[PDB]
């Protein structure tokens, strides 16, 4: 697997934090570091407790891919910039 | 005689059905636009502005 | 919008033209007004009249209270016209804006003049009357509907925001009410599942107690100038008297069905200045129709019946509602199959990563394992 | 550069599991408000007898 | 009995049943093998709602046409006591129906 990062976490443990409800819950009753689900998230503790998610290779069953009409929305604005854009 | 009677429910039922199938056909390409993003989370090849746009 | 030189040529070479009707028109309006301020100094309520005050709970602050400084004139299809009224109407939003510039020349003598060609070079601020043709005219909708999309959000999302954080609904179906007021366009809003906003807003907010930041934003959102803002109560002012003629006219269509008998492009305008319809859209008549009626049922039966409308920050708010466009989305779905991180490769994993990626990998099981009984044997040796 | 795009991504989790909910919300009353119509028509016994009646019988 | 034949009513959008069936088939179908089974107690899927509301309509749709299939029927319609009297009702008239031809015929 690679190297990359991962969503922002800010160095807090999201099985205390002031918004844990808006982490998906594992089995394994870790709360995620990001609104997605994660099986292999877990918590070190240094001075403070900081949770952390390692990538891994796993497959999921991926959903055909939808048509480009339901998708797709054309109200860009000539003052809008994307976030990639922005980068 | 009945068909003409049920037949009212009947043209705006099945102009309902579709717009039913229109109206979930979005939902299951935000499903599956998560489904894509989550893949690449779990990768580490997922950058924040992606996910944003 | 941005400037561009071919609206810049446009505007000066109707400027002298444009000028000439905007006095034309400025002398029509001043009639009007003229006849609609001694109707309602004769027929007005005498809080109304007497301009009565209305103090904040806080800082005991004056501003516009929506019963008592806000009146219907039921009866003033006798004396003025629903065209006349939108003729008013108009004639202020380009009246405003000419005299902000106006007052800019005067502060600044000849030193406006560059800007000034700022100015001309968009139609954003420029009024209706420097457009002499239907094109001209089309272009100077579309940027006036551009700071529109540009400022609504801003206010919604205020709105919104402000209420969430400090309060929550008391019931369920204020709860849906509020929901359903902030979606976006692309759907269809019932005014009936949105009514009960209003009261829970006037429970929080109403118009008399709007902070200077959402009046701005509203002001934006109405075309309506910004600068200098000054104080609150005189965009607030503004806000209050165009609402006000607005209120007057739809009293006059509903109750004589004016808008049926309406045709295409005066409904379109009608719609428009409620801010119902943007022109971009190109909306056929059925669903012009469809947005007046909605906005009558908002108003509901309490309008006709003693000219009472619902609170003005959730009607503005969800009149403003038809420019919140859907966040916008371009791009194939395949662009999802490529990776970000593609640059870091080369650097590979140190120590630190390899641990944790041996700890919290597949193998994190069998890792954990061994600790735990390594750390328990060291445990009863120690002991 | 630092602070407004710091807060804007400590605001997304809390927005994202919101507008989950509300996509769930709607979904469950679209579901909720499905009804099957079953209609009563006149049984053909009544039409029997009728017919019965009219041949004097 | 019924009164006055209903007022007319002009359909927003043209399609057929029969379209209307593989749309619905073909959107459920993509899906197969993301759908997962789950006790009737246990709360629902996005695609088990789907599903339930589409073929809901679909079949309600049909029993008010005429084609009474009532395997499919008790299926995706029954969700009240009230619905499994209903299709008990409509089974033991079709097939009394059949047999009185059958012997009229006869
Ligand atoms: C280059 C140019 C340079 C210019 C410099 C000059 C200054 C700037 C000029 C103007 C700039 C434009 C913007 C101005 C602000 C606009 C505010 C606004 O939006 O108002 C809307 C508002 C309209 O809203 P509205 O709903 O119609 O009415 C308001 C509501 O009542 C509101 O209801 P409410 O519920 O809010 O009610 C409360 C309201 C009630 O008030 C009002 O709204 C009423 C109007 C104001 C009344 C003010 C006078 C009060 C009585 C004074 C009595 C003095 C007696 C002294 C006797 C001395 C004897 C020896 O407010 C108050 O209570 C405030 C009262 C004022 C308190 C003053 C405290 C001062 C403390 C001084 C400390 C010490 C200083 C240093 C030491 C000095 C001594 C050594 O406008 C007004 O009411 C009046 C606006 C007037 C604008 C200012 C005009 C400027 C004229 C300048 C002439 C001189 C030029 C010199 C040039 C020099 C060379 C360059
Ligand atoms: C030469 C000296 C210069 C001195 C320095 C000046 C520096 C520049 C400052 C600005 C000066 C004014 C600029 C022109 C504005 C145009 C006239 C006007 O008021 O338009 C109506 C309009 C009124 O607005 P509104 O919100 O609808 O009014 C609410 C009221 O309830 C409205 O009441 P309503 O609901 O009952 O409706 C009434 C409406 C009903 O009528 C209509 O609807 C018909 C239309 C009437 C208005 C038409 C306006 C047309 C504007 C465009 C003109 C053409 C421009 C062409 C440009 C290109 C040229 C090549 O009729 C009115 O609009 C009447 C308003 C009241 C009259 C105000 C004028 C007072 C000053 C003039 C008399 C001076 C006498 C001096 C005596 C000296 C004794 C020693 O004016 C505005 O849009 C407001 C001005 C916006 C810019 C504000 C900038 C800051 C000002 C701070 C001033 C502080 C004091 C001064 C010291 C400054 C130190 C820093
Ligand atoms: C003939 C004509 C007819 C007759 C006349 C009629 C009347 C005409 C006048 C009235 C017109 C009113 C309407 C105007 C609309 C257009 C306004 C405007 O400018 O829009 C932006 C306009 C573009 O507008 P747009 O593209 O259409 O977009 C409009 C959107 O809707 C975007 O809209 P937005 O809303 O987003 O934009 C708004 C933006 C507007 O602002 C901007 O957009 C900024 C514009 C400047 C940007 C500059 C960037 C480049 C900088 C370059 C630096 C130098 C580089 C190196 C040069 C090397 C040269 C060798 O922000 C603001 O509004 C901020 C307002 C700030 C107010 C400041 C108030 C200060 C008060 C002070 C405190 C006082 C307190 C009280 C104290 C009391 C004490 C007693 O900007 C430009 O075109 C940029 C021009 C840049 C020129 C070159 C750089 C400067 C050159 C300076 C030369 C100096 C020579 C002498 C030197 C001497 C040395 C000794
Ligand atoms: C990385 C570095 C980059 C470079 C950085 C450069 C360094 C900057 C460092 C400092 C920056 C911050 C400074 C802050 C200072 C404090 C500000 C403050 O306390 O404001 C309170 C407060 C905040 O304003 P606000 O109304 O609440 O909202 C402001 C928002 O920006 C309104 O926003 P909005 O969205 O609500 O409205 C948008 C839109 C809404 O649309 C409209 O409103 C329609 C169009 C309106 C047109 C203007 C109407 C004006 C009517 C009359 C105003 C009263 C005049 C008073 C008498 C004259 C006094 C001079 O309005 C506009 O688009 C406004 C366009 C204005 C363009 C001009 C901006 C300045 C560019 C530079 C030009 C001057 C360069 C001089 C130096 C060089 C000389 C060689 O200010 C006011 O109440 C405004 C009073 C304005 C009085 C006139 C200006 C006085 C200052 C001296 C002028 C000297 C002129 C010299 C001419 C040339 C001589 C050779
Ligand atoms: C490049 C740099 C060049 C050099 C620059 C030099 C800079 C000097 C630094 C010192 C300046 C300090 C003053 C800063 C002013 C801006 C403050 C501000 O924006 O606060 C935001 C503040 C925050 O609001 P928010 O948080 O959004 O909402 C809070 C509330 O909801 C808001 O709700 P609300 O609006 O209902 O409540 C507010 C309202 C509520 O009340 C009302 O509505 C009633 C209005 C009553 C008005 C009473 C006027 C009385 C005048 C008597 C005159 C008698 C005649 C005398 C004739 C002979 C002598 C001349 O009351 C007022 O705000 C009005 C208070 C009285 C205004 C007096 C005129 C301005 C004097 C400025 C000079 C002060 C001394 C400076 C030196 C010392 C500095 C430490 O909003 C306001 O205050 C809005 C109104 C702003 C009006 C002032 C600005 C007008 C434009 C100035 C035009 C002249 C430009 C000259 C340029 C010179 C360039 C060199
Ligand atoms: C912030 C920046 C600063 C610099 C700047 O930009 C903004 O400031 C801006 C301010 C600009 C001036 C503003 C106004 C004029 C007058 C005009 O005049 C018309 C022709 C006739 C008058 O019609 C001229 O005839 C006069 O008639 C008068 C009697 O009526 C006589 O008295 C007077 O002697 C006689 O010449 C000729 C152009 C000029 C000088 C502008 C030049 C460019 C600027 C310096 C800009 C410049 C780029
Ligand atoms: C530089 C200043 C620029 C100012 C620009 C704006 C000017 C506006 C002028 C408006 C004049 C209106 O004219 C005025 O109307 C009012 C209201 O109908 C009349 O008022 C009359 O009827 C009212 C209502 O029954 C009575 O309360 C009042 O006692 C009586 O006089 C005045 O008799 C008339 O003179």
């Amino acid at each position: 697997v690679g190297n990359g990062p991962t969503f922002s976490t800010g160095g807090e443990c999201m099985n205390t934090c002031d918004i844990q409800n808006a982490f998906p819950m594992n089995d394994r009753g870790v709360r995620s570091s990001s609104p997605f689900q994660e099986p292999n998230t877990a918590i070190y503790d240094s001075y403070l407790a900081w949770t952390y998610f390692q990538p891994m290779d796993v497959h999921i069953e991926k959903l055909p891919a939808p048509e480009a009409k339901y998708y797709q929305r054309h109200t860009k604005k000539p003052w809008d910039v994307s976030s990639t854009e922005l980068t | 005689t009945l068909q003409q009677y049920r037949r009212a429910s009947q043209d705006k039922r099945l102009d309902d059905l579709v717009d039913l199938l229109e109206r979930f056909k979005p939902v299951l390409a935000r499903e599956a636009i998560m489904q894509r993003l989550t893949i690449k989370h779990l990768e580490g090849q997922l950058g924040v502005w992606r996910y944003m746009d | 919008m941005q400037g561009s030189w071919s609206v810049l040529k446009k505007n000066c070479s109707n400027f002298f033209p444009g000028l000439l009707a905007f006095a034309q028109q400025t002398q029509e309006a001043y009639g009007i007004w003229l006849r609609i301020y001694n109707r309602q100094q004769k027929y007005g309520p005498t809080d109304f009249v007497e301009q009565s005050e209305t103090f904040s709970p806080d800082y005991h602050k004056r501003f516009h209270s929506q019963d008592k400084n806000m009146w219907v004139d039921k009866e003033l299809c006798t004396e003025v016209s629903q065209k006349e009224v939108a003729r008013l109407m108009t004639y202020k939003l380009d009246m405003w804006r000419m005299a902000h510039c106006a007052g800019a020349l005067l502060a600044t003598g000849g030193y406006a003049i560059p800007f000034g060609l700022f100015w001309l070079a968009n139609d954003t601020w420029v009024p209706s009357s420097f457009n002499l043709t239907g094109e001209e005219l089309r272009a100077w909708r579309e940027a006036q509907d551009l700071y529109r999309y540009r400022s609504a959000p801003s206010y919604l999302t205020d709105t919104k925001w402000h209420f969430d954080f400090h309060a929550y609904p008391w019931n369920e179906t204020q709860e849906r009410a509020w929901d359903d007021l902030f979606e976006k366009n692309d759907v269809r809003r019932d005014p009936k599942v949105v009514r009960p906003a209003a009261e829970m807003y006037d429970g929080f907010i109403k118009f008399e107690l709007i902070r200077r930041k959402s009046l701005r934003h509203l002001c934006r959102s109405m075309n309506i100038p910004t600068f200098p803002m000054l104080a609150r109560l005189c965009n607030g002012t503004r806000v209050r008297d165009y609402w006000n003629l607005a209120w007057c006219e739809d009293y006059m269509v509903i109750t004589q069905r004016l808008h049926e008998s309406m045709t295409d492009e005066e409904l379109y305008d009608y719609a428009w200045r409620r801010y119902l319809a943007p022109y971009d859209k190109n909306l056929n008549r059925e669903q012009l129709m469809e947005r007046v009626e909605d906005y009558f049922e908002f108003l509901g039966p309490d309008f006709v019946a003693h000219g009472k409308a619902p609170n003005l920050v959730i009607l503005t708010n969800y009149v403003l509602g038809y420019y919140n466009d859907p966040a916008y989305l371009e791009g194939d779905i395949s662009e999802l199959d490529k990776n970000d991180y593609d640059h870091l490769a080369s650097w590979g994993k140190d120590a630190f990563l390899r641990r944790l990626e041996f700890e919290n990998g597949p193998l994190r099981d069998q890792v954990e394992a061994h600790t735990q009984r390594l750390l328990a044997e060291r445990a009863a040796i120690a002991k | 550069d630092i602070m407004v795009p710091s807060f804007v991504y400590n605001k997304l989790p809390v927005i994202h599991f919101l507008q989950e909910k509300r996509a769930e919300q709607k979904l469950r009353r679209v579901l909720d408000e499905t009804y099957t119509e079953w209609t009563e028509e006149l049984d053909q016994a009544h039409v029997t007898d009728a017919i019965t009646r009219s041949l004097n019988i | 009995y019924k009164g006055e034949v209903p007022p007319h009513y002009t359909r927003k959008s043209s399609a057929t049943i029969e379209q209307v069936e593989k749309e619905i088939d073909a959107l459920l179908g993509g899906a197969e093998k993301l759908r997962k089974t789950s006790t009737d107690d246990q709360p629902m899927d996005k695609l088990t709602l789907m599903e339930r509301c589409l073929r809901h309509a679909l079949w309600s749709y049909h029993k008010e046409e005429g084609r009474y299939d009532f395997d499919q029927i008790g299926r995706w319609v029954v969700y009240t006591p009230e619905d499994e009297v209903k299709l008990a009702q409509l089974k033991r008239e079709v097939e009394a129906k059949e047999k009185l031809a059958a012997l009229r015929k006869r």
